[PDB]
């Protein structure tokens, strides 16, 4: 995760993330696990579930993308790939 | 040379805008202030902005549309806010008085004074068209200003301009909530206009976007800012086909040729997929069969109606990204072998498909997540008979005792066009049946 | 000595063409700025048949492309070889077809061939000899068979005695990307029966086939089967460019192939794809080569031929090879499917030899083959036709602008007699 | 390629498949967190976590897993402990309301809210599934959500998949202790619908892993996560032929015939060896034809039934490990030559083997040991005929004066379904009696 | 000149065709790698009987594999002899077939034995004179012996005149791995009765009793059982190779052994077996050898030999050996065994010889026996049979697949006839 677009992962909310008139801000004992667990957390106007882990960078395009290893109909007809033997070292 | 003029009316016409603009200036990389970058290269081979932007010699975009309603208390909010300088004055154009809710002030009374003024921007944003290729009108049904004024402007550019397509994208009444009591008037009184002057018209409701922002996007409270940039990632899909080359291009007059079998019907729906949040696209593999399936889903459907009850007459399917093309066949091929999705027995060939390159661009820290493919899917259905068969009966139950009728009247239209109207609507319904029917 | 005029109509056109001008410049030795950089001299023995000279030793195409909309024309003008054509040879419109043959025949295109026919004359009679015309395009829009056949009947009402070879990209039951594909089908086959010398039928499932099952590829790009076809495309007029033991010309392959004036479609084929990884696993010989030909898995047209029977047969050969391996090879071949040839037409194949081989190959051959079993497309498409035709669907589209009923029955009842010719000539008997 | 998908339902379903992907993970190598770890073998091209791990191009893998329960308190579990990464946040269904030990309220009112969306994840795992084998559903015929819900969910996942193979893993009512006072109601109305849309159904109870821990483990006060790492290791060698390669494959369709001699008889035995304390293996090592004689010892059977009571029909043995195929003949040999191990006179070829290479694997944490080979058994036995017969006379005795039958018929289902099912098991019992008689 | 082609069907035969081609490559002297590197020149001069010649001088082996579950073919081709096969030979199934006949036969195999003609009428049309095909099979599952059966069917309806060799594994007494196997067993022999030249025998009870007593392993692997099936496949096609002073090739055998045209199960046995650990101290002779071939306790069937009277016999010699010594030990042994000899065929023993022995050998030997002693398998077949379909054991899935009742007493009626003939040509 820290690795995959590694310009600063998103990280869960803390306490230094909060601010005046959000509506996790809570009175009382208060840590970061309470804001990363899915029970106490509670959502906000116009915005998502909290993430509740780490995840990628903003610039990060998710699903499988599969890159061809192959070279083409150019490499398919322009060319007969003949067998080619690997002399040894003359032991 | 290809390029489109976008008419926001009503309040949600303008909201919607906001959003739509905001988008369409994200992706061709152009700043609130109407400038490109300075921080760039020389570079070259950029003509994709002439669609929707135009080029002032000092280097500005102005962008081809016009804002207009009939009250100052929406506008005013764009006349200030970041996009203040993006505009032209004159595309910003307010009306004095509100048309509350009324179809007739809407249409005969107040709407008379300004159609003369609004009308003159659309002479001149015409003329600096080098090749025009069609209309996209944005407005909502239930409204006063979305349904008065939206009518005539309609009659009145039809006159003038002969056979440029026009579009429509309306927000239907939702079949349960409403913010309106008097909505199923306005409703019947738009429709009737809208089946004579308009080549096409998409249909979206606000309740059938509420399921999809709940179980998709994981909003729990959701507001219009987050419906509108729905709404406006397929305004944004339908027209790249335009912009962007692609391997098979769509042009605007190439799906009405593949959607309207018949000259009275030409309501297709909007579907876009995937919509997801962060944390489910992190899991997920989204390959080409799965973003395919995703749309004849009956949860996804933007209008509340099943599409088991009915049959698709045709389908158009735009896909974007990365995607090959034969994950595009091999998917239909294995829609049509399922037994579920009916199809109309006098059209066979039902699919039609368009590539692009450019892949889907999103707002940055936004609900949407960042996905390289994507499909937009309008499809035409017999099931929208029950959507407008339920409209009716609140129409006819309402006028039955004829309620809120002396506010209609009382600016100038008859008593009898509301049984005009509803007994055109009576013979729409009827051309379902006879087309849904099998030889 | 012997000229060839090509022409590009539509989207699909446009592409294939673009993509066979790369593959025979790169026969041919011509960089994309437009020089020569060849090896031999056998390369500018024959180049007049597809290059006009300028000045300096600069080598022009001889082709004309044309749409209804200029997106398609940018595309192909920045892409690799984009270069090298004369730009008063791209004749665009303003407003597009919209997949609509009545767009495509009568109200766009009476405006556009006037110029079309100016710019194909001027470059017609600057020919020393010509041989013929050649066009390629998709059945199923509306440019590419709408302006298509016009331009079919012109050019064959201005040269009436010349060869008329049309590369067809026919449609396909299960790839079907469009609503009036069967409409656009049959509006363009009934122009293309009386008005063309020689039509090959192409079709994307047998394409897409091919590079799946054959080459195993992984992304099956346009721009590869734009390369499949382009192989067979510069394969058939290889006798025309290069010297050879049996010369084979496109009349000789007319007059050698077409019985009938009706019957006049075929099916062609290319000989030596085999994957990357089984490449050194096989011998390029003569009869694995014609076994790979004979083959029903490298026909690019999407009908068995195992459902019918062969009319005739014709073969290209290209590199330097003995003549017993291929005569042989053609009787053994002839003499075992007794069942699959028809006995009225004794000696149903011919065979061309050529001695230049395609760049980097030592052997390869082109197939081209008359069949009875074009039948069956014909036949699904004019299913689809009548399932459409009954309830009059997607009609208005096209009634709207100047066409009669009448026109849909007279075409259908065309089409139906060709698949009538058809199924009497395959059953017949002494 | 060859895969199968694992539905876990009910808190018995879900507390043992915690204990089943904490066992699969860590035999592939993927963490926790759902990545393959760092210093990993370039270039590996490993394949064998195709079968239960789905590849994303992001680097993740996400099991082929459902989770079903009807109360929150049993997957919030899953949701917040250490194992939160690995799943998908929709694999997870949770209801509202508990069916209180009803089969009529898991049948009838709860179970068809929830039934919908179920069976929708369901489909889009199986739709990545290019080849599927089958399913793997895990219950217990103690509770109402064991009994009534995983009913009609193997009814409406036997017509959707028509051949594909489904095994129930079914934790049966332990002869003398057990917790619920209706679980003998259960018991009878869970398997009228089990005989007929069951392809197999596999059989261990509770009270016999108790000896089993008791005396091998030395272990004095078990734990139900002990328990349920005895079963993960059977289940994991089920499918240790899909994963792994070895002298023997056999396909989830290979015994899936051996075992079922009759349409109605498909409840096969477990029984594991050697499990062994930790302490005892280091001084001593073991052999094949020592591993053979502890699967037919009646102390070390997995179910309390008596053995020697009745005769066997089938064997079906799976061989893990350092496993020659001499010693597996040599040990049968020697098994068949005995006189307490019976079989019947007709079936003469009474065994059927298995081999593989790949020794069973530890946990941190865990209570077995590394032994170098294992063996488990799966047999069909004619001593079951004693295991329903005295819960049949456990139905009747409640039945007789008709007590808690107020609360079953107050949910929705009719007073006869309790004789109807009662006459099925009347029926069954006798089936053992025409059957094991020698012709 | 004169070409075989080997098909693979199953797992058992696609371990054993794998061995095979293992045995015949160091044979023929080829690396993995595809080239050749040997020492005489004698190796190609018959080369195209088992070998294609690509360009480049590369050999490819004429071998088709064919099955229903890919995990095999993978486990092939990443084997150590795995990279010299063509990759279009290889065609896979994606279900598996669970040891049913009627899945291997009417609803599995319908679909891919199209694919399967299809590789093999290219195989067999690209040769010059095709000798006959082989087929590597076992008796007792549904991927192997039905649709063995099948391909064997199909392949002779549509080749009428030529020579097939079907290698089966036949099922063992006391060696049961398959609960359905004597119904397998009995169905497929219901098939190999009538549509094949020569179907060669092979026990898994009598293979474990030669590697326990005579090669003396404490771990005898199917590697090395196979090896030692491949020893036999490789000494019956060596006439066809290798030159001899005596030529016996396939058609030379099929004709001499088979009396009557239902009496083609043979029991294979190799003779110069011995045990792994002396070989500095003797060498080999002829009587010494024939003594070891003709011992009972080296047959590769599980069939007594002293249960029954011998009707052919057939010995394959291999080295540098003269002809006397030959003859006169076929003819003292057949002197010293006379009951063990039909009474109204003399001479029942047939050698051939040829000149290069395998590799490592000085002498070596090869017997074929087509004796009486086959019918107390047959026998011990069809009463596990009968006793399984007396209750109707084990038959809804195969009778729910669309296959009928009365097929199994046909199978249980050819089965007792082939029985009633053993004792008829063994009593006259
Ligand atoms: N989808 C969507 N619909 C909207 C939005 N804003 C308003 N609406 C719809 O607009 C309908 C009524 O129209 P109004 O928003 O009141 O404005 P109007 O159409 O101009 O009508 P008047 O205010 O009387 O001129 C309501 O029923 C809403 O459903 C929006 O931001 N998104
Ligand atoms: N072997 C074993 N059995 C278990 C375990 N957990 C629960 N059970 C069994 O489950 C039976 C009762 O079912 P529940 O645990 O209540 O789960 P349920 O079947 O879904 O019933 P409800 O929770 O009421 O919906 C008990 O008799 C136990 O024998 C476990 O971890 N291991
Ligand atoms: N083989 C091939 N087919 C193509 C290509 N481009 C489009 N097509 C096919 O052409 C059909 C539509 O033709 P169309 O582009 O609408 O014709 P046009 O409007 O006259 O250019 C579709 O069914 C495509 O499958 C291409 O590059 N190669
Ligand atoms: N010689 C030998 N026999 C084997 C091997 N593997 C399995 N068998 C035998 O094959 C029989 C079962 O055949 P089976 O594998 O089911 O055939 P399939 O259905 O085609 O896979 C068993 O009785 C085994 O004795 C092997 O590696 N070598
Ligand atoms: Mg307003
Ligand atoms: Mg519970």
């Amino acid at each position: 995760t820290v690795s995959q677009v590694c310009p600063p992962p998103r990280r869960p909310l803390t306490v230094a993330d909060i601010r005046s008139g959000m509506e996790n801000e809570r009175l009382g004992v208060v840590r970061d696990s309470m804001f990363q667990n899915p029970l106490i957390v509670k959502a906000e106007l116009g915005k998502p579930r909290e993430r509740s882990y780490s995840l990628p960078g903003i610039n990060f395009n998710y699903g499988l993308y599969i890159r061809g290893l192959d070279g083409g109909v150019p490499e398919a007809i322009g060319r007969w790939n003949v067998f080619k033997q690997q002399p040894t070292c003359p032991h | 040379m290809r390029e489109c003029i976008s008419i926001h009316v009503g309040q949600a016409g303008v909201q919607i805008g906001n959003a739509c603009w905001e988008l369409y200036c994200l992706e061709h990389g152009i700043q609130p202030d109407g400038q490109m970058p300075s921080d760039k290269t020389i570079g070259g081979g950029d003509d994709s902005f002439n669609t929707f932007f135009s080029e002032t010699g000092a280097g500005k975009h102005v962008p081809r549309a016009v804002f207009v309603d009939l009250e100052p208390t929406v506008i005013d909010e764009v006349r200030t806010g970041t996009y203040r300088q993006l505009f032209h004055p004159e595309q910003l154009i307010t009306g004095k008085e509100d048309a509350a809710n009324n179809y007739a002030r809407g249409h005969y009374t107040i709407g008379k004074e300004i159609i003369d003024l609004v009308l003159d921007r659309i002479r001149k944003l015409a003329d600096q068209c080098t090749g025009l290729q069609g209309f996209l009108v944005f407005h909502s049904f239930g409204g006063g200003t979305g349904s008065g004024f939206t009518s005539l402007l309609m009659e009145r550019l039809s006159v003038d301009y002969g056979k440029k397509s026009k579009l429509e994208f309306s927000i239907y009444p939702a079949p349960q909530v409403s913010t309106a009591v008097v909505e199923p008037y306005n409703s019947i009184l738009t429709t009737h206009t809208t089946l004579e002057h308009s080549d096409c018209a998409f249909m979206v409701d606000n309740e059938a976007i509420y399921d999809i922002c709940r179980r998709n996007l994981d909003i729990e409270r959701p507001t219009y800012t987050n419906l509108n940039r729905l709404i406006g990632q397929i305004v944004s899909s339908i027209t790249a086909s335009l912009r962007f080359d692609g391997a098979l291009n769509v042009d605007l007059t190439e799906f009405q040729t593949n959607l309207v079998p018949y000259p009275r019907i030409h309501f297709p729906l909007a579907t876009y997929a995937p919509v997801i949040s962060a944390e489910k696209a992190y899991h997920e593999q989204l390959s080409v069969a799965e973003i395919t399936n995703a749309c004849f889903e009956p949860a996804n459907q933007m209008v509340k109606c099943d599409p088991r009850h009915g049959k698709y007459m045709a389908c158009c399917l735009l896909y974007r990204g990365d995607v090959v093309p034969k994950d595009v066949n091999a998917a239909i091929a294995t829609i049509k072998t399922k037994r579920t999705i009916q199809f109309v027995d006098w059209c066979p060939t039902g699919f039609k498909v368009g590539i692009n390159y450019q892949p889907p661009t999103v707002v940055p820290g936004g609900d949407l997540a960042k996905v390289q493919r994507a499909v937009c899917m309008l499809s035409n259905t017999t099931a929208i008979a029950e959507a407008w068969a339920r409209l009716d009966h609140k129409f006819d139950l309402m006028y039955a005792k004829r309620a809120f009728v002396h506010w209609y009247v009382g600016e100038g239209m008859e008593e009898g066009e509301f049984s005009e109207a509803r007994e055109d609507m009576a013979a729409l319904e009827k051309d379902y049946e006879e087309v849904g029917v099998d030889s | 000595m012997r000229e060839i005029v090509h022409l590009q109509a539509g989207q699909c056109g446009n592409q294939i063409g673009a993509k066979f001008w790369e593959v025979i410049s790169d026969e041919h030795g011509i960089d994309p700025t437009g020089t020569y950089h060849g090896d031999s001299d056998l390369q500018l023995e024959r180049i007049n048949v597809y290059y006009n000279e300028a000045t300096g030793g600069k080598y022009v195409p001889r082709a004309v492309l044309v749409d209804l909309e200029p997106g398609t024309m940018d595309s192909v003008r920045s892409g690799p070889f984009g270069q090298i054509f004369r730009p008063d040879n791209f004749v665009f419109g303003q407003s597009g077809a919209g997949n609509n043959w009545a767009k495509g025949h009568y109200t766009e295109g009476a405006e556009l061939v006037d110029s079309v026919l100016d710019v194909v004359r001027k470059e017609a009679e600057s020919c020393d000899c010509l041989q013929g015309f050649q066009l390629t395009h998709s059945l199923g829009g509306g440019t590419g068979s709408g302006m298509g056949t016009l331009l079919i009947s012109k050019i064959r009402e201005e040269y009436p005695d010349r060869i008329m070879n049309t590369f067809s990209v026919v449609p396909s039951p299960k790839v079907s990307d469009t609503v009036v594909e069967p409409y656009n089908a049959t509006l363009s086959v009934h122009q293309l029966v009386e008005n063309t010398d020689e039509t090959y039928c192409i079709d994307n499932e047998a394409l897409y086939d091919i590079c799946f099952r054959t080459l195993k590829l992984t992304t099956p790009t346009y721009g590869d089967l734009n390369h499949l076809v382009s192989a067979t495309m510069s394969g058939v007029t290889t006798c025309l460019r290069f010297p050879g033991q049996l010369n084979a010309d496109l009349r000789k392959l007319a007059v050698n192939m077409v019985p009938f004036p009706r019957l006049h479609f075929f099916m062609p084929g290319f000989a030596p794809l085999t994957s990357r990884g089984s490449q050194q696993y096989r011998a390029l010989t003569v009869p694995e080569l014609t076994q790979q030909m004979f083959d029903a898995k490298n026909m690019m047209a999407a009908c068995d031929p195992r459902h019918g029977r062969y009319l005739t047969v014709a073969a290209v050969f290209r590199g330097r090879m003995s003549m017993k391996e291929v005569d042989e090879q053609m009787l053994n071949v002839q003499n075992k499917n007794s069942s699959y040839f028809v006995e009225w037409i004794p000696n149903n194949v011919k065979t061309a030899v050529c001695d230049i081989p395609p760049r980097g190959l030592k052997m390869s051959a082109t197939f081209i083959g008359n069949s009875t079993a074009i039948q069956e497309l014909f036949k699904r498409i004019s299913e689809q036709f009548t399932a459409m035709f009954r309830r009059k669907a997607f009609l208005h589209w096209y009634t709207g602008e100047g066409m009669d009923e009448m026109e849909f029955t007279e075409a259908e009842s065309n089409m139906n007699d060709l698949v009538s010719e058809y199924q009497q000539y395959q059953d017949a008997t002494a």
